[PDB]
RNA sequence: GAUGUUCAAA
RNA sequence: CUGCAUGGCUGUCGUCAGCUCGUGUUGUGAAAUGUUGGGUUAAGUCCCGCAACGAGCGCAACCCUUAUCCUUUGUUGCCAG
RNA sequence: AAGGCGGCCCCCUGGACGAAGACUGACGCUCAGGUGCGAAAGCGUGGGGAGCAAACAGGAUUAGAUACCCUGGUAGUCCACGCCGUAAACGAUGUCGACUUGGAGGUUGUGCCGGCGUGGCUUCCGGAGCUAACGCGUUAAGUCGACCGCCUGGGGA
RNA sequence: GGCGUAAAGCGCACGCAGGCGGUUUGUUAAGUCAGAUGUGAAAUCCCCGGGCUCAACCUGGGAACUGCAUCUGAUACUGG
């Protein structure tokens, strides 16, 4: 059948909102459009930076961008020359003063976004897809995943007919609301066809 | 333990001749009113040596398991095993109780946790709801595994009150190379039981005689060790 | 001091509504030498998981074999499920002459000189079971002596 | 309780 | 332009009650068993039996709303005094 | 013996089995060729012909319907006497002999004191064993001996 | 090596030739077995050597060719 977004169903119950601000209808849509411009801008030139989550807060004075990159080294560079330039551009987007906050991804193989993006890059590089998914699952297990599930679907391996492969280790209880599920979706633009990679990561309840 | 003792209890009785087993021909004397009669002369002499063997097992501080899933000897086996400080199985013989020790041990550990928490442990966080579930689970795990809860290992010798009723138990014992002492009947088969004991299991006062007999041997041997 | 050999590996399948569910089986033989030899069959999703389970079962089901020096006591014929294996004692230094599945069982068993030919079905699981049956069939001169109450007149 | 033919290969 | 190259999304049976696994046992084996059967339940829900013993995903629960009480606040809502 | 054999009565006739003894004295077992018997359909000649029913005809059905369904209907089915020599003629299991745990029947004798014993035939379940498995299992496909028939990839055949 | 179902029990029976044959004693010694003797050419083969520088090659001796025939003996079984 059809499965509801794991983040969406429990967003009020457990998951934090990427945008955590208050607006009225006068600028509600404007803020959302600005957020979109910030996000799509950041992802395109920070693709090698292993950026995971873009959390934006909006005080009536500035724009606070908490970025959950796995490598701070690249996103900040030396003495923060890349981050000052980043502030000057992101500030211009929302036309307000800009605050950049950098978060540390200590456990990357435990993040649904990072693993999915790595699997998509392997598919683009032609790494056989049966091996990459298994390797990601093993890495997540050796570093403390209660449950894991990876679903690579599309024209797998240049196949004429699209196929759906999923592999689950451990325990993934989507129906239990108090459960916490780190879910993300990346897309692989392989030459033969678009390939969708889904990842579920279960890391305990409450 | 003699000729007169067993005949008085009426343990010489057997199943209808139509439900007999051909491998019981040595331990059968005759038929009366289409009912087989175990020959006391064949059993009693070789009954004592099996009881001596139980003493030889008890002398090495062995663990004797007594299995009586039969209603007739249900309370009989429990009291007989507990009187000698040994372990027993009574509610029902779960398959894999001996062969699948790892999975049974897991359930025994949960049973012990439920017991140490339901009574000694704090009843706080009862929520009035899960209290009746956990206690019922404890009763289920007590009837099934309570007898072997403090065994913490695999039985050195096995005692069975009816070979055909506990065929699964005897099969698990044979796989683990555990000596089996079973009170076989005209209907049962003696292929699996290492020390075959002919005798009726249907009578209440009959089984208590056999259970009292083996109980005295282990007590006699623990005292000899002391 | 325990010798482990993998006789054969195969991919089996169980059809379901979705399609094939591939699985792997491993036939392994465990022998410490001196005539103690066991075989185990294991099944798992992966070949390494399958071999370990097979080794575990084999260690549990090892059986003893009467052996004269490094050769068989007497000529032996063992048949399992249509697979007829034949074995016979050979001279010192003749080595092992047998089919690869059969050769594996004998080397780990502790047999060094033997001439073995396999008839009927050549399926590895059946032939190793027939070899194990035959090795058990073999009898020591002392066992024959005790059976017939003879004081080792034959040797 | 009427009738309902067929379907190259990968 | 081709949903018959795809992704994402969605309809459907259907909220249907199912889908499996670890170990044990069985069978030469593919496999089976549990998951069957007697009831029962909204339900593989639960129980008894039973070579099975447990476990997971689904079911349920957790989340939201309403039905009743208690406490806190009292404005912009309330009025017994 | 197999193919087979059902109202009753009579006539002629074959086999089987049980019981207790007399008698012969290995007279046996199996059998290539050979010979006899052998469902149904068919064939020959003479009958007989109610029903059924190939063929054939008409009606329907259907895209078509040389079929299935309907309404009819000849051979044939029946008899006598020949011929044919074939069947999934099957237990898909050649015949004779011995041995090898049991349990519930059916059916026909037969002794004993309501039961018990003892034979013949026959059905079901099932142990060991055997089997690739299904299964067979004292009526074996178990363990053996005697002799005969047959097989040796699928088609062609 | 097989023949219930993979290929494979004649449709069934009778029966001649043929094959096989319960049990005991005597006799024969046909089969059978033992001993002896003759033969089984050489080459080959195999073994232990020798000579070609080695090797192939060549060669000395032995083993083998246990097959056949006769003579003599045994008689447990089979046969008469
Ligand atoms: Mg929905
Ligand atoms: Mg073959
Ligand atoms: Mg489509
Ligand atoms: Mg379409
Ligand atoms: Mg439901
Ligand atoms: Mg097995
Ligand atoms: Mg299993
Ligand atoms: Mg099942
Ligand atoms: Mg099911
Ligand atoms: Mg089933
Ligand atoms: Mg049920
Ligand atoms: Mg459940
Ligand atoms: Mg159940
Ligand atoms: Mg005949
Ligand atoms: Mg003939
Ligand atoms: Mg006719
Ligand atoms: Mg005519
Ligand atoms: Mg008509
Ligand atoms: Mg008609
Ligand atoms: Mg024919
Ligand atoms: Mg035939
Ligand atoms: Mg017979
Ligand atoms: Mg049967
Ligand atoms: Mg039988
Ligand atoms: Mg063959
Ligand atoms: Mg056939
Ligand atoms: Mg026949
Ligand atoms: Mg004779
Ligand atoms: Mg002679
Ligand atoms: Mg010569």
């Amino acid at each position: 059948g059809q499965k509801v977004h794991p983040n969406g169903i429990r967003l009020g119950i457990v998951k934090p909102w990427n945008s955590t601000w208050f607006a009225n209808t006068k600028e509600f849509a404007d803020n959302l459009d600005s957020d979109f411009k910030v996000r799509q801008y950041l992802t395109k030139e920070l693709a090698k930076a292993s950026v995971s989550r873009i959390v934006i807060e909006r005080p009536a004075k500035s724009i606070r961008v908490t970025i959950h990159t796995a490598r701070p080294g690249i996103v900040i560079g030396k003495k923060g020359e890349d981050v000052e330039k980043l502030r000057k551009v992101v500030a211009d987007i929302a036309g307000v003063p800009a605050q950049i906050n950098i978060a540390e991804v200590r456990k990357p193989e435990l993040d649904a976004k990072l693993v999915a993006d790595s699997i998509t890059s392997q598919l683009e590089r032609r790494v056989m897809f049966r091996r990459a998914m298994k390797r990601a699952v093993q890495n997540a297990m050796r570093l403390g995943a209660k449950g894991i599930k990876v679903e690579v679907s599309g024209r797998l391996g240049g196949a004429e007919i699209a196929r759906t492969e999923w592999y689950r280790e451990g325990r993934v209880p989507l129906h239990t609301l108090r459960a916490d599920i780190d879910y993300n979706t990346s897309e692989a633009h392989t030459t033969y066809g678009v390939i969708g990679v889904k990842v579920w990561i279960f890391k305990g309840e409450i | 333990v003699s000729m007169r003792d067993m005949l008085k209890a009426g343990v010489h009785f057997g199943h209808q001749t139509r439900y007999w087993n051909p491998k019981m021909k040595p331990f059968i004397f005759g038929a009366r009113n289409k009912v087989h009669i175990i020959n006391l002369e064949k059993t009693v002499p070789m009954f004592n040596e099996a009881l001596a063997e139980l003493n030889k097992i008890a002398s090495r501080k062995g663990k004797i398991l007594f299995v009586g899933t039969k209603r007739a000897a249900s309370e009989a086996v429990k009291d007989a095993a507990l009187s000698c400080d040994q372990f027993f199985v009574n509610h029902r013989w779960l398959g894999g109780m001996l062969t699948n020790w790892k999975t049974v041990r897991q359930s025994i550990k949960r049973l012990k946790d439920l017991e140490t928490q339901s009574q000694d442990g704090t009843f706080e966080k009862l929520t009035k709801k899960e209290a009746l579930m956990r206690t019922r689970e404890l009763e289920k795990l007590e009837n099934s595994l309570g007898g072997i809860k403090d065994m913490g290992g695999l039985p050195d010798a096995l005692f069975v009150i009816d070979a055909d009723h506990e065929h699964i138990a005897i099969k698990e014992a044979n796989n683990l190379g555990i000596p089996v002492f079973a009170i076989v009947d005209t209907n049962s088969d003696p292929d699996g039981v290492d020390f075959v004991i002919p005798g009726n299991d249907d009578a209440i006062r009959a089984v208590t005689l056999y259970l009292g007999a083996v109980a005295a041997t282990v007590r006699e041997g623990r005292s000899q060790d002391l | 001091e325990l010798q482990e050999k993998l006789i054969a590996v195969n991919r089996v399948s169980k059809t379901v509504k979705g399609g094939r569910i591939f699985s792997f089986t491993a036939l392994t033989v465990v022998g410490d030498g001196n005539g103690r030899v066991g075989f185990g069959y294991g099944k798992a999703r992966e070949v390494p998981a399958a071999i370990q389970k097979a080794m575990e079962k084999a260690r549990r089901n090892m059986i003893n074999v009467a052996l004269n020096n490094g050769t068989l006591q007497h000529p032996v014929k063992g048949v399992h499920t249509g697979s007829r294996v034949f074995m016979q004692p050979a001279s010192e230094g003749t080595g092992i002459i047998a089919g690869g599945a059969m050769r594996a069982v004998l080397e780990v068993a502790g047999v060094h000189n033997v001439l073995a030919k396999a008839y009927g079905s050549t399926n590895p699981i059946n032939v190793v079971r027939a070899t194990i049956d035959g090795l058990e069939n073999m009898n020591s001169p002392e066992m024959v002596a005790a059976k017939r109450g003879k004081s080792v007149e034959e040797i």
